[PDB]
Order: structure tokens, then C-alpha cells, then sequence
RNA sequence: UGUUCACCCACUAAUAGGGAACGUGAGCUGGGUUUAGACCGUCGUGAGACAGGUUAGUUUUACCCUACUGAUGAUGUGUUGU
RNA sequence: CACGAUCCUUCUGACCUUUUGGGUUUUAAGCAGGAGGUGUCAGAAAAGUUACCACAGGGAUAACUGGCUUGUGGCGGCCAAG
RNA sequence: GAAUGGAUGAACGAGAUUCCCACUGUCCCUACCUACUAUCCAGCGAAACCACAGCCAAGGGAACGGGCUUGGCGGAAUCAG
RNA sequence: AAGCAUCGCGAAGGCCCGCGGCGGGUGUUGACGCGAUGUGAUUUCUGCCCAGUGCUCUGAAUGUCAAAGUGAAGAAAUUCA
RNA sequence: GGAGCGUCGGGCCCAUACCCGGCCGUCGCCGGCAGUCGAGAGUGGACGGGAGCGGCGGGGGCGGCGCGCGCGCGCGCCCGCCCCCGGAGCCCCGCGGACGCUACGCCGCGACGAGUAGGAGGGCCGCUGCGGUGAGCCUUGAAGCCUAGGGCGCGGGCCCGGGUGGAGCCGCCGCAGGUGCAGAUCUUGGUGGUAGUAGCAAAUAUUCAAACGAGAACUUUGAAGGCCGAAGUGGAGAAGGGUU
RNA sequence: CGGCUCGCUGGCGUGAGCCGGGCGUGGAAUGGAGUGCCUAGUGGGCCACUUUUGGUAAGCAGAACUGGCGCUGCGGGAUGA
RNA sequence: CGAAAGACUAAUCGAACCAUCUAGUAGCUGGUUCCCUCCGAAGUUUCCCUCAGGAUAGCUGGCGCUCUCGCACACGCAGUUU
RNA sequence: ACCCACCCGACCCGUCUUGAAACACGGACCAAGGAGUCUAACACGUGCGCGAGUCGGGGGCUCGCACGAAAGCCGCCGUGGCGCAAUGAAGGUGAAGGCCGGCGCGCUCGCCGGCCGAGGUGGGAUCCCGAGGCCUCUCCAGUCCGCCGAGGGCGCACCACCGGCCCGUCUCGCCCGCCGCGCCGGGGAGGUGGAGCACGAGCGCACGUGUUAGGACCCGAAAGAUGGUGAACUAUGCCUGGGC
RNA sequence: CGCGACCUCAGAUCAGACGUGGCGACCCGCUGAAUUUAAGCAUAUUAGUCAGCGGAGGAGAAGAAACUAACCAGGAUUCCCUCAGUAACGGCGAGUGAACAGGGAAGAGCCCAGCGCCGAAUCCCCGCCCCGCGGCGGGGCGCGGGACAUGUGGCGUACGGAAGACCCGCUCCCCGGCGCCGCUCGUGGGGGGCCCAAGUCCUUCUGAUCGAGGCCCAGCCCGUGGACGGUGUGAGGCCGGUAGCGGCCCCCGGCGCGCCGGGCCCGGGUCUUCCCGGAGUCGGGUUGCUUGGGAAUGCAGCCCAAAGCGGGUGGUAAACUCCAUCUAAGGCUAAAUACCGGCACGAGACCGAUAGUCAACAAGUACCGUAAGGGAAAGUUGAAAAGAACUUUGAAGAGAGAGUUCAAGAGGGCGUGAAACCGUUAAGAGGUAAACGGGUGGGGUCCGCGCAGUCCGCCCGGAGGAUUCAACCCGGCGGCGGGUCCGGCCGUGUCGGCGGCCCGGCGGAUCUUUCCCGCGCGGGGGACCGUCCCCCGACCGGCGACCGGCCGCCGCCGGGCGCAUUUCCA
């Protein structure tokens, strides 16, 4: 029975959670061994970067998240195209390539680019053989290091722009901001009843001629 | 701790300090939130006024990031702001006035409460509330909005 | 008559009335109530019901304590007997 | 004294809100006010039977004895009209 | 009270009654006899039950006590019943 | 239990089994048979009641009666017929 | 001639109540003590001039707010001093302060103390294990067990002595719990009374000798008397048993 | 006592609300008060004086009041809630 | 399965036994383990398919806090009275 | 503490019960075992860390882990939770007021400059000021130290009360705004609903108590379900033998 | 009335292959209760859960959008945190209950059908030769058979593809073998094997020591080794081990080089011309289940049944209308994740033989039941069997002696040996059952005494003996305390140096792109501010934060001080 005030509380424990409990006594094993597993990626992929394969910046969706920006899945088919990467090549390069992302504007687009241009740039392609070819970089860059890169390659960090302390024009001081998204708000929601109305009207004008 | 708990002082002592009348039996009321009409009523009605009855309006899948406008009151506007900015400012001569983001520092709405500062400023913010605008105009600032 | 009760015959001095867990079931009997089978009647749509009739239907244990009945003994009187 | 909660329904009320990517219309959902009822009246949706019975409990409760009581039954006075 | 059968009916029945004859220990009204027991002994050898225990009168008391009160009173260890 | 008396069925059937099948029992059967009941040898009878509750027969003459189909309006969901 | 009834006396009896005293605990005290004067407390102390037996010449109040152990005093000699506790000698000491003071300590006054159900506190009560810690204990004897031995504790319980035993165990501070039993017709095991009792009574039956043998009511051999009485207590099989 | 406020009330005035000042023990007896959380058991009761309903009554049933028992020993009432 | 009695179905039958769901549910019976110290009840309220149970107040305890002055210098409160 | 003696006292515990020594139930005896747990969730209390914050998870970085499956560290330190804002079914809105001076007719309404800046009343621990005394070995002067303090103040926390602010809703009103003059937007005064505001108190961990959900203090049904094993007895049918 | 093609279909102990059962912790696919809760009960709940059936693998399943969203948008599945006990469902009661977004672990992508081009360019099988051969493979050669046009193979698949011209740049990838080199992270990958420090030292207990005391520095030695176990008690150093980028020997993997045998002439952009998608499927009705999914989240049966600027989705039914967003009806895919079964390891604040698994042992054993099924009890002599030779009594069991043992008061169910219960011995008692509380008394048992207990300790007085000092100075050592803060180190608050400021760093929503570097942004300077450090002087708290002198006092040692002092002793 409930006695004299306090949460109403509906808990689960009507089904069978004896015989389904998750014990978490493996976790600092498993922390163990994924870390050991991680370390032995990096040692195979010897000079490749341990994260893992360059991946693209990615605003978040959604009103709340927005104005944060993630990490992408891969690098769309524009943003290949236009830094002059062949699809099946960026694979083989350390370059996430998804296809699926659409590219609406344009300043991601440029900004993505900017990134795969930038990576190219500080990438130490080795050769097929040791008789160096062409695109395979100088035995300079490749004594010099035959090194790792540890953490996620040209890490996303999202960044802001400082505005300085203005002045306040008068006319910028004017601005009624309260009412004008009152009106904004109620200019949206009558936008589709007003122009039923005006339909009516210039049927109505047009009906008087006839 | 055992060690500290009742049950340790009990012992001896018979019913186990459960009375001996009525006993410790196992369900009397009837189990968990039964009889919430009928005859553990007068608990939920006045421990829990409101508990039964439907009201208001369903909304099928209701997706909290639509609305998601965390605001800001100005008695901490310059909270989001390094003091420097806040004494740079009070200074200077120019009459030049900072920005404060609040869509930066983590909220959409810049609401009223507080006595603001006589320090002139803009303040970015995705929304405002009334008072909230004639406070910034009040101290000789401007109210930007931005999408 | 299963009866308590009742009634009637006969004798008699008289055929007074009552109690003891309505004395008394490891004292009996079990005829009646009061399981289960079944019959009738009345009731019930029915399963069934009936202080309404009928018939058939396992009555366990004492070797303890006591009580009681009988039976050895017991303490004393030095020991024994009369 | 003459009357009734949640849930549902029904009507009535606003140039009302929502009907979810936007718009118009239908429909629906809200908000508020009356109504349809719960008489076991603070409001489950509900017939029996068991002698074939079953379980948990109850001397918080019947069927004996025994207590109290003595109306009733039984016995006995006082008065004295007959 | 009429195939929820009514009325009958020889024969039959470990069926329910009633009566008569014979018969008898059913009874007056109990006695005797036999065998197996019980009994006693040698050998062997359980069980149920068991708060403590174990003489009564009355009293009061959860209104019928072995224990309490007040009286009566009390004598090892046992046997067959 | 014999006897008596009803009821159903002519087989793409009655009755009944089966989770299911071009399944199975009755049935290696066919009305003097199979199945369903009641009463209960023989003798002798077996009255009246079709209002009730059952069972059954007949059916465009005919109240109600679903899903579908047909029409109706509507922008349609639809509502009406 | 009440050990009766009624009315009345003196005296005497004893409850866990009342009174005084002790002791344990609780509660209360703005309780006391980190080291100081002080018992209706109603001041203490510079420091400067002017002076001295002067003083503050105020209520049958019966008195507290003012008076007779000194204010000035005895010594150095009208003038100077009126001195320092590393020493006044002490009932008060402001120079330093317990034998006392685990301040979760210690001390002092009062009042109080029935208790089921129930709650709360403190247990240097108790059981098992972990971190710490006892330069802990232990084959010159641990644990456990026994004990008409000696003690402590209100108690939970504990410490000692003796015996037995033969390998491990404990105190303190913390942590942890599968932590305390008279009962549950509780579970398992063991043991009494019952009790040397109830019992070893269905189907007629045993006896004499001899042998073997440590030992014979019962084994075997002989004799006698008996029974089953061919629908058997006789001879043979099935099923079942599984070496009988 | 003095002055302000009012959109109430009103022949003027009421009434209420505000400021600003002026005045101390206002029957006996007793006692330190106030206040907020969490909260267990309990929610079968019974007995007595007085009141009182039912009932012929009851160690009966049911109420009021206080106090008991229940939770409680102790002296007395022989024994006893 | 029953020539029917609710008979029989491996000592089981008005629904066999074995195992699992299962530690089923129980307003009901029963038990419920050391010491001291302190405070210390209720059996009445309203509601309840409530009357052997819950809820709710009442009563209990615990924890506190705010203040109060025996530190010659008190306000409030009461199972009274005037 | 062992036995014995006598005087007085003394009924058997457990339990339900208004009432138990009961002619209420459990208990012959002894040993060992045996019942309020653990997880989750809330609540209040309490302890600690930090404080408009707090927080650690989950992950990651540091080692073969002896002790480590620890410990430490992380622009992940904050994705995120919880808190710092409420209210409304929702669309949505969203916690300040005062004063002063000026301009609009001060119109208890509208617009422009300056100052103060979370209102007020009563009570309130505490602080502050303090007339004044109260003495000092003399008559006055006289700074220092106190003791108390009549009286007056600023007044925490909390309470009572009044105004005030935000959201919902009603009533009644009159003004203002513009890229879109509109069934647009914004205000005012007065009531009334709100788990509000009115200079923040939370977060993390730990302990306790309570209340549930879980086997949920321990033991206890009559039943209910799923899936199997049985006709050696017994019930009936059939086949193949026996018997009278 | 033949022979022949094919088609559909048979038979073979025809040739070679493969499936069959098990296990089932985890996974997938069905199937699916009721106890229970709701204080009754029927929907709901329990639960898509137990039981039932099927099928797997080291994992499974999932998965490369007919996705989310509505944003400035993200981008296969899985998993954790969160979302959220939320939206939602529910006799709107009890109860139930997700999803996207955000942060993480991991991360990997693809192939057909179709539409088209290529003399079917493809495949399987037979037979000879060379290689290779314990996972039947490579090359060659056969007018040797079949499959295949009712469609094999290359190209290609929605991220678009094909074919053409001319712009550009240039030509390594795979496998079957055969060798050979570097033994390739727990710091030499895996497996196996065998090896590697130091006391039995000195006394001494003991039955036996691993004990106890000692050992050129807690003692000797080693210690990259002091984990553990064994050994007649308690062991770093007796033995095994342990430690160690320690040793050797095998065997096996995995990667580096060389040679051979094959295969393989394998790009990109730019413009032109073509090509483009899965039907009884979608969708609608419907019924039943199912879901949080609410005028239908999913999955079904039945009926109906499509389209191509279509189709689906866009969490309230319907029509119109814009937007968005995917591309369904074919398929493959490691990885984080799971794991009460198995093989093999480690560990524990767990249990310690009524516990802990039913099971420490000849346990799923004995035994029970026709069967399904049920299902125990049961550990311990001692260091060593040294397990009691022999005598004796007895038919023997049993004893009496003797012996072994440290001990048999350890004697083969034997460590310890409790209680209940019994036998005996000793003491005491006994007609109101026993037992108990309080109060004494009697007796016993041991304990403590005393063969005076007159119990000690100061100070003092006296009579006897006794050595050396106190007192005093002198020398040395140590300690305390102190001011003059005297001299110097030391540090708090303040002021002066703007001195560290660049020879002082970090931080900053303070600025400047006059700078530099890398691509308006990132990094680094350069200013600015905040914060932390050098230099001296002055004032002040002169602070336990210290030195040096000096002073004062204390103590210790050593000198002297000889006895009216000084302690000792009675
Ligand atoms: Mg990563
Ligand atoms: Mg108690
Ligand atoms: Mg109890
Ligand atoms: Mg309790
Ligand atoms: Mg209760
Ligand atoms: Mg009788
Ligand atoms: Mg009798
Ligand atoms: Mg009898
Ligand atoms: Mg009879
Ligand atoms: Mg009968
Ligand atoms: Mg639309
Ligand atoms: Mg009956
Ligand atoms: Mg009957
Ligand atoms: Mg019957
Ligand atoms: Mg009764
Ligand atoms: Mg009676
Ligand atoms: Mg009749
Ligand atoms: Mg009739
Ligand atoms: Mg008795
Ligand atoms: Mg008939
Ligand atoms: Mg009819
Ligand atoms: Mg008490
Ligand atoms: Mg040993
Ligand atoms: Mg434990
Ligand atoms: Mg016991
Ligand atoms: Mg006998
Ligand atoms: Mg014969
Ligand atoms: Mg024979
Ligand atoms: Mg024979
Ligand atoms: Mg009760
Ligand atoms: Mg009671
Ligand atoms: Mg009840
Ligand atoms: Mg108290
Ligand atoms: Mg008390
Ligand atoms: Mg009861
Ligand atoms: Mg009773
Ligand atoms: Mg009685
Ligand atoms: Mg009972
Ligand atoms: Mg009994
Ligand atoms: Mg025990
Ligand atoms: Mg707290
Ligand atoms: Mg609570
Ligand atoms: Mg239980
Ligand atoms: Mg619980
Ligand atoms: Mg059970
Ligand atoms: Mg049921
Ligand atoms: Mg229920
Ligand atoms: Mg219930
Ligand atoms: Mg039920
Ligand atoms: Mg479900
Ligand atoms: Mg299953
Ligand atoms: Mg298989
Ligand atoms: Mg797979
Ligand atoms: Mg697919
Ligand atoms: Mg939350
Ligand atoms: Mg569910
Ligand atoms: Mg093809
Ligand atoms: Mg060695
Ligand atoms: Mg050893
Ligand atoms: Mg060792
Ligand atoms: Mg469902
Ligand atoms: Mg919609
Ligand atoms: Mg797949
Ligand atoms: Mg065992
Ligand atoms: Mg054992
Ligand atoms: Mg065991
Ligand atoms: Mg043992
Ligand atoms: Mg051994
Ligand atoms: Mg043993
Ligand atoms: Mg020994
Ligand atoms: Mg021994
Ligand atoms: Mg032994
Ligand atoms: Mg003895
Ligand atoms: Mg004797």
C-alpha cells in the first residue's frame, strides 16, 4: 500500500528480469581487450593512420544540434569530383568516401573540398616497390618519417568567428525585434487563408464583368 | 552495513517489531498501485490530486529536438562573456558596445528577468521576450536575431 | 413403539419422582438420527432439495499415570516366633 | 430530504487551438459548459447446485455439556371472595 | 393413478416385513468341561504416546483443576487385574 | 433382461469419431438393418390435456434479417436508399 | 461474660506508597573546569595639582549607599620611603599553573526511574571473514572440550587456575556479513521413559536311544507315536525368479 | 491625539486603509514556550460508579461520562483481570 | 472403459500418475535467534464488494530547529478557579 | 559456586486472546541447521566533496595486472543527466519596480531625459550608539579601564500580513506599431486558476529509516497450465488355448 | 511398320558425390500457456515468457535505405551511454512503452536479373603425358562425351552504365610450384621438451623441527628469485618451483628475398549518340494475431489487384495541391556483440563435510518405482604400519600379560570426542511429584593464609658502622630561554623600482590580418589585460622559520674540595 505522500511509482519488475540480468563484471576485461585488438590494427597498418581513414566535416541535423559539427560517415561524390579524386582511388588513399550524402549547399561543398585538398597536401603516399614511380612521394618524406598519425586525421573542431564591439547604429538600434517575430509567426500561419481570400476576391471582380 | 541496521536490535523480540495483531502478512492493501478508486482512494486524492482522468490534446510522435529553445535570463546575460569584454566596455570612449552570442554560449531565447547593467550591447539570439527587449533598449542596445 | 415419552395387561406393600458431562460407546449394542447405493411422494426447467416417508450400510488402541479390586512387601519394635 | 465520480457518448460555446514538410477543404482530437448512471447511492459487467466434495482459517460463529438468566415449565407461600 | 406406466401375478429371492408350529441357555439364572491364550520361567524383544506430572472436597478462575486458595490429608519397591 | 412403444435414416444417408486428408467406426453392413431413447416377463389395461416448454411440418402469401452485390448524393473518406 | 450484631475508645501490625540516608542509572541545569578571587556584590586602576585627622556630618530607619583591622604607616629621620613574589609564604594570588584535562575527558548541583504492541539510544556484548595494527600470543603446547578452582561485569558476557588436546590463534582501529534460537505438528542425526513390558497362541504331535560335536528341546541315524491322505504336505511343468 | 490615501459610501458625512507622535505590570493559582519534518504499532476490545436504550432477565445486547483492566507488579479483599 | 455403483484406469480416481511452469497465490494458521537504557500506544475517524483486511485522521516515537531566562532585572500557554 | 536443612514466597513456558495455570493449540529429550535479505525505484533524515553549478558514466589514454580485473589521468570534463523557469490541452507566451525632470491635457492613460535599484508593516537571535551612574586613602582637576546600562538604532533566518511581477483564463476599455494596414501585431486597468518569480541551492557519493515492485521475513493450500509414462491390477471388445 | 529426333517420365547393388543422428550456454524460424497481478473477474497482465517442434555457427541473426528528417540537414547493420520510464498504448486501471537526433565501440563494402554488345567467347565429365600430390590442383595434348541459345561466360547495376572521337599520361597485378634468407612483441609469434641463485652453518628445545639464540651492516648467503607447494611442526637459501630481452634442443606457423611455370596489353578526364530495373508483387478491402504505434506498427489467410515524370514514405481517416525523400517485390559481406554447453587456464573480503554442486568418497552410485522418473548416505589411525611377535585363559568372540609409538587416555569407521542418555565410585539427602525465588544455618570441595600479618613509605631524633661528595670555584660538552633584532639567513601585509615583463610562463569571446608561415580560415609570432617572479630601500606582524655571537639559567663529564659536609646500610 502507498502511505501518506510520495511518487506514485510504477516500476518494472513484473516479468521474468531475474533471469535476463546484465552483469558488467566483464567491462574492465573488455576495455582490455579492445584496447590490445586497437593496438594491434595500428602495428598492422604500420605507417597508415590508426583512426583510421580521413573523414569529412558534417553539420549536425535538427534545430538543436545544428550548429555543432560532427564528423561525417565519408565524402560525398561532388566533393571528390571537385578536389579531382577518382571514387574507387579515395578508398586506397585513407579517404571515406559515402555516396549516399546529398550536397545542398554550397558552402559545406567547398568547405569538405578544402579538407580532401588539405589532406592530399600533408600525405606520404609510398610506392608500389621500392623502385620509386611517379605520385609516390620522396625518399626524404618517407626516412623522415614512416610515421603513425595517433587520433582522428585533421580532427573536426567546431569553431566560431569573434564580432568585434561595433557601434550601434541608430538605425540599427530601432529594430523592434518582440513584435516583429509576433508578426513573422502570424505571417506564416495566415499566409495559405489570405490568399484563399484574395482567390475569392479576383473572382469576384472577375465575376462582375460577365 | 548489517552491522548498523534494525534488524540486528529485533533480535529476541518476536513479532520483529511488526506488531502482533496484525501481523507482517504479505499483501493486505493489495499489491503495488491497487485501489486507487476503491478503498486506497483517499491517499491519491489528497497525495496525488489529478492522477486519474485523461486531458489534453495526444501527440503521436512527438519529437523533443523541435523544440528545443533553452533560454538565457539578462540578469546573467554577461555571464556568457569574459569579464574583460564587460570591463572593456564601461571604458574605451567610443560608445563601441559588444556582441553576445547566446546561440554560441548554448541558448535560443534571451528571456526577461533581472535588472541589466547601464552598459550598452547587442545580443544575438533566436528569439526574445518582451521585457527582455525593452531591458537591452532600456541599458542602449540592440537585439539581433539570427536563424 | 428405535425411542425418551406414552399406553395397555398382570401381580403388588408400593408399582413416588429426580440427579451424577441431559451418569455410563478403549463398558456393549447400534434399532434411530447423520456420508456414500437406491425407492416413493412434494418441490425444482435442471444438478438437486425435503425436522416428509422407506430399505442397505467397517463402532479402533491400555502394556502409562491415577482410581478402584485383589496380591507381594515396606519403616519401626535388638533378632525371631506366639 | 428529493440526489451521483474517472472512462466513453451526446448536445452547446469561439471568425478558438491542434489534426504534425507546407497550404485549402472535409474528418477527427482538444479547451470549456449542460445531458445519458452507476439505489451495493465515493460508482465490478455476474445464476444455481454438491449427501461425491476439496483447501485455508474461525470457539471473532451455530449444532452438546457446563455457566449466567428464569420469561416459559416445574414446586411453594401470602390475602380470602367463594 | 395409468410405458414419468396403473392394476395384477404362478415360479424365483444370502431382499423388506408380521404371525404361528416345532426348536432351543436368547431369557429366567447361571453353572460345569475341553483346547489356545492370558499367568510364571529360559532366550529373544518392538510400538503408540510423553510441557511437568500424577489422591480428594469445596472455592474462585477462560463460568467442570493434578498443580492455585482453604480444608481433607501423604509411607519404599512392586505383581495380576 | 426378454417383451412393449417411440424416434432418425434409401448411402453426396442417420448416428458418431477425427487437428488434417478422395480420413475413419457402424460397415465383410442396407430397414426382418444401423443408429437414438423410454418402459420393463406373462395377464389385464394405458383415460383427458397441444394452453405452456420442446420437437417437427409449409413458405414469396410475408413483419424483421448480415456480409457481400446494385443504385444515391458528395471532392472523397461517405452517407442514404 | 464473643472469636456474634450495633455504637464508641486507647494501643498495636505491615506495602514496592510517605519520610530520612546510601548506592546504580536517566533527565535537567544558557551547569563547572583550557587554569583565577570570590559568596545578597553593589568596581578596579592611572595620573596631576591642592592638602590632612581628614573623611560624603543624608532614615526609631530599624537597613541594604558606605563604616570602625588602619586611609598615615612603621621604619629611615619637620623631610624621605609606602620597595621586587625566582620569593607575599600562602584561604587568594590578575608573574606560572592540577594529583585532575582519553575536553567523545573530568567535576558539581537538582529532579526523577511500571510497561505489551511500537520506536530510539549505548553496548570495552557476542559470531565469521577482509584493510590496517599490536617488534601480539603459540610444540617450554594454539583451537576446541571438561571443570564441588579463583574472580569481574546490572547484563549481554569476560578474565584467570587445573585437566584434556596436539596446530594454530587472538587484542585494538576500520570495512564486510549467509552474525546470536526453546518453540515454527520446524529440517537432519542421536537418546530416554514407556519396558525387559506388548509380544514370539491359525491349520491335533510328539517321545526314547545313538552319533557327531567345546556345546544339542531343534542336526543326522534307528525305533515308537502321529499327520497330509492321490481336488496331497506326493511327483512334474508354464509365467516369474536368476545360481536360488 | 494629529495628519494623509480611496476609483467604496455619501446633502456635508461614513467606513476602511495609511503615516507621525503620546501613554505600561491591568482577577487568582500554575507553568519555560513555539514550530517543522520522517514516523511505527493500532484501527477484535473488555470492567466499574453515575447517567441511559432494548429486553422478564443475563457473567445479555447497545449507548453517554470519567476512571480502570488490556501494557501493571506491590498491601489488602482466603482464592480472583 | 463401464449389465451404470461416479465404478475401474498398477494400495491413487467427481478427472490417473511423472516432470516442468513453481520458491504459484494466500485479507488466513504457525514461528521469527543477545544485553542494558529511554520514551510508550490503540481497538475510535471518514471511505472502501468494507465487516478476520486496507485508507484516512487520532494516539506513539525519533530527529531537530526558533526563541525563553537565575547570569536581582520574563512573556505567552493551561481537562482549574474567580 | 556443590550438596543438604528449614521459614516465607511460588501454577508452565511459547502463543492468539477483552481474558490462559487452564478441561485452548505447539513442546518426550539433546546436538547441529533455521527466518526481514539482495536489486531497482522514490521519499525524508544524516555525513562528506564541490557550489550556479555538479556529475561520471559510457568511452579513451597510461602495462605483461603479482597486488590491478585496482589506481591515476582525459578541449572527451561534458555528448548526456539533474539543476539554474514558469504556465498553458495546445498555437504559444515567459518573471521590475520605483522615483525624479521633461514632453503629450499628468487624462492615476501615451512618449522622451536623469537617479536609484528587488518593495513595505509587525515580530525577530544578534550587532551598533549610548544619557547615566559605580568607585579610586583626602579637595578638585583629569585622560585611561571596565562593570552594568535608562533610552535609541541598523536589523539575519523564520513567521504573519500587505502590495508587486510572469503563464492560463475572464471583465471592461482606450491608445500604439509596420516591407507586408490585416479576421495582423503590440500594450492598459480590474478580478480569478498555476506544482511560479520576488539576489540562486543544487549536484555527486555514503549511512539510516520508511514505502512499494520483485521468491521479497520463513514455512504452508484446494487449484490452474505445458509436455510425457502407464491397461503387470482393473474396466470393456477381439484372437488362441485350458476347465466345469 | 519400321528407323530417327526431341519431350515428359521410369528402372538400375550403374560412376562419383552429398543429407540423415547428436550437443544445444549463446543464435535464427515457428508454436505458445497457465499459475500470477488487477486486492473479485472476463479485455488487460503474466508474455510472445515456461513447456512443444524445426535449423544453425564459432558465433548466429542483421546490413549497404522504397532510411531518417524537415535542419544551415544527416547517411548500411550491430553494440554501449543517453534519449526515457519519455511520446505512445491501457477496464486511460493495474500495468505497459519505443523511435530519430547527440556522444561513443567498430567501421567495408558489393554482385546479379534486366537493357545491350561480343562465331557460346562458358561449364562439367572422360583418356594420355610432365609437374604437384594427408585441404585433388597446375600445364600440355585428344574429331573423346555431355551441359548450354527455354541462354553460359566477359563487360556492367542505379554512387549511373555502354559505345564513339580526339585532351592527357604512362605500362605491375595475380596465382601453382620450387628454393633461400632474417625465428618475427611481453617484451623470441604458437606448441613441446629439458635446464639454470642462495645455510641443512654454529649452539639449543623436539618423537621429528621448517622452531628458538647467534653468524664481519638484523645478524651468514641469494635475492630481476621473500608466490605457492612439498619435505616427521612455523622453510627466501632441503627439493620442486619463483625471477629473468634467461640457456639449449625439437616441431609448427606467419611474414621477407631468389628462380621457374603459367596467366595478364588490364587507364583517366572532355564532347557526341544510345541504355536503364525484379507481379498474384505493390496497393485496397478483410479477418486473426501482433505492436507504444493511437480511423489498422508489423505478420497472415481469403477476395480484389496495379502503375511508369510511376512506385513507396512523409506517426489522425479523406480529396485537391505544392515540397522533401528514397527506389520495394533478387543476392553476398568481416568488424565491435552474444555465450549457466565443451576443451584448457587464472582468480576470489565465497563455502568449509547437515555447508559448498544431488555428488570432496567405487555418485547420478546404491536403492525405489512397470515406466516416465525419483535418488541418498558416506571425508580424518599415525611422522612412519612401527597395524601389537611371544606367554597365558577361553570352542571362539573376547580378554590377562608382553611389546610399537611422544602418545594406542591414536588399536584399522582408529584426530579432537560436546550434549541427550546410561554404568559405576565418592558425598549428601529423602512420606505432601520434582524444580524454582528470597533469607539464613549445617556439611563438603578446593583457594588464600599465619607456625605474629602485626602491613608498608616519607620526613625527623638518637646510638652504631660506610664510602665518597654535594656547597664552592676551574676546564670541557650539551640544552633552554632572552632581548640589543646587534650582525646575517628567513617569510607576511604594504609602498618604490615597471625592475623579471622579450633574459616569467599560462589563460583570455582584449586587439592587430602594419608581422611571419600554411592554406576568408589554421598555426606561430606581435601588442593589450589577468595571473605567476627578480632588485634594493622603508614601515610593520619579529610570526616555533632559522643561524652567529653575547648574556642569564639548567644539566652532564672531568678536575680539584677529606669530612660538624655526603650519601649508603642496619
Ligand atoms: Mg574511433
Ligand atoms: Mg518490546
Ligand atoms: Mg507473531
Ligand atoms: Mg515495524
Ligand atoms: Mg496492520
Ligand atoms: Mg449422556
Ligand atoms: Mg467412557
Ligand atoms: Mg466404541
Ligand atoms: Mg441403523
Ligand atoms: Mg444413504
Ligand atoms: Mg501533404
Ligand atoms: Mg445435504
Ligand atoms: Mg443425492
Ligand atoms: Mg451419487
Ligand atoms: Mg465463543
Ligand atoms: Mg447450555
Ligand atoms: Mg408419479
Ligand atoms: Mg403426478
Ligand atoms: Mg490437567
Ligand atoms: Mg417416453
Ligand atoms: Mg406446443
Ligand atoms: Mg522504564
Ligand atoms: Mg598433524
Ligand atoms: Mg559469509
Ligand atoms: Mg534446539
Ligand atoms: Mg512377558
Ligand atoms: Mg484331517
Ligand atoms: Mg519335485
Ligand atoms: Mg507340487
Ligand atoms: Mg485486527
Ligand atoms: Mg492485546
Ligand atoms: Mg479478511
Ligand atoms: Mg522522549
Ligand atoms: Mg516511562
Ligand atoms: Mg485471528
Ligand atoms: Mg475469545
Ligand atoms: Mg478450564
Ligand atoms: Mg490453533
Ligand atoms: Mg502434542
Ligand atoms: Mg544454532
Ligand atoms: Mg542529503
Ligand atoms: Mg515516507
Ligand atoms: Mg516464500
Ligand atoms: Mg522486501
Ligand atoms: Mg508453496
Ligand atoms: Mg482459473
Ligand atoms: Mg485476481
Ligand atoms: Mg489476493
Ligand atoms: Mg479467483
Ligand atoms: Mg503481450
Ligand atoms: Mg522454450
Ligand atoms: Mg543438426
Ligand atoms: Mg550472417
Ligand atoms: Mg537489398
Ligand atoms: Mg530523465
Ligand atoms: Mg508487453
Ligand atoms: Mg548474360
Ligand atoms: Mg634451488
Ligand atoms: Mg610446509
Ligand atoms: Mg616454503
Ligand atoms: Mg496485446
Ligand atoms: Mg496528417
Ligand atoms: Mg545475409
Ligand atoms: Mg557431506
Ligand atoms: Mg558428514
Ligand atoms: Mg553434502
Ligand atoms: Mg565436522
Ligand atoms: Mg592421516
Ligand atoms: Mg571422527
Ligand atoms: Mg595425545
Ligand atoms: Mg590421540
Ligand atoms: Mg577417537
Ligand atoms: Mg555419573
Ligand atoms: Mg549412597
Amino acid at each position: 500500500a502507498p502511505s501518506r505522500n510520495g511518487m506514485i511509482l510504477k516500476p518494472h519488475f513484473h516479468k521474468d528480469w531475474q533471469r535476463r540480468v546484465a552483469t558488467w563484471f566483464n567491462q574492465p576485461a573488455r576495455k582490455i581487450r579492445r584496447r590490445k585488438a586497437r593496438q594491434a590494427r595500428a602495428r598492422r597498418i604500420a605507417p597508415r593512420p590508426a583512426s583510421g581513414p580521413l573523414r569529412p566535416i558534417v553539420r549536425c541535423p535538427t534545430v538543436r544540434y545544428h550548429t555543432k559539427v560532427r564528423a561525417g560517415r565519408g565524402f560525398s561524390l561532388e566533393e571528390l569530383r571537385v578536389a579531382g579524386i577518382h571514387k574507387k582511388v579515395a578508398r586506397t588513399i585513407g579517404i571515406s568516401v559515402d555516396p549516399r550524402r546529398r550536397n545542398k549547399s554550397t558552402e559545406s561543398l567547398q568547405a569538405n573540398v578544402q579538407r580532401l585538398k588539405e589532406y592530399r597536401s600533408k600525405l606520404v603516399l609510398f610506392p608500389r616497390k621500392p623502385s620509386a614511380p611517379k605520385k609516390g612521394d620522396s625518399s626524404a618524406e618517407e626516412l623522415k618519417l614512416a610515421t603513425q598519425l595517433t587520433g582522428p586525421v585533421m580532427p573536426i573542431r567546431n569553431v566560431f568567428k569573434k564580432e568585434k564591439a561595433r557601434v550601434i547604429t541608430e538605425e540599427e538600434k530601432n529594430f523592434k525585434a518582440f513584435a516583429s517575430l509576433r508578426m513573422a509567426r502570424a505571417n506564416a500561419r495566415l499566409f495559405g487563408i489570405r490568399a484563399k481570400r484574395a482567390k475569392e476576391a479576383a473572382e469576384q471582380d472577375v465575376e462582375k464583368k460577365k | 552495513p548489517s552491522r548498523l541496521r534494525k534488524t540486528r536490535k529485533l533480535r529476541g523480540h518476536v513479532s520483529h517489531g511488526h506488531g502482533r495483531i496484525g501481523k507482517h502478512r504479505k499483501h493486505p492493501g493489495g499489491r503495488g498501485n491497487a485501489g486507487g478508486m476503491h478503498h486506497h482512494r483517499i491517499n491519491f486524492d489528497k497525495y496525488h490530486p489529478g492522477y486519474f482522468g485523461k486531458v489534453g490534446m495526444r501527440h503521436y510522435h512527438l519529437k523533443r529536438n523541435q523544440s528545443f529553445c533553452p533560454t538565457v535570463n539578462l540578469d546573467k546575460l554577461w555571464t556568457l562573456v569574459s569579464e574583460q569584454t564587460r570591463v572593456n566596455a564601461a571604458k574605451n570612449k567610443t560608445g563601441a558596445a559588444p556582441i553576445i552570442d547566446v546561440v554560441r554560449s548554448g541558448y535560443y531565447k534571451v528571456l526577461g528577468k533581472g535588472k541589466l547593467p547601464k552598459q550598452p550591447v547587442i545580443v544575438k539570439a533566436k528569439f526574445f521576450s518582451r521585457r527582455a527587449e525593452e531591458k537591452i533598449k532600456g541599458v542602449g542596445g540592440a537585439c539581433v536575431l539570427v536563424a
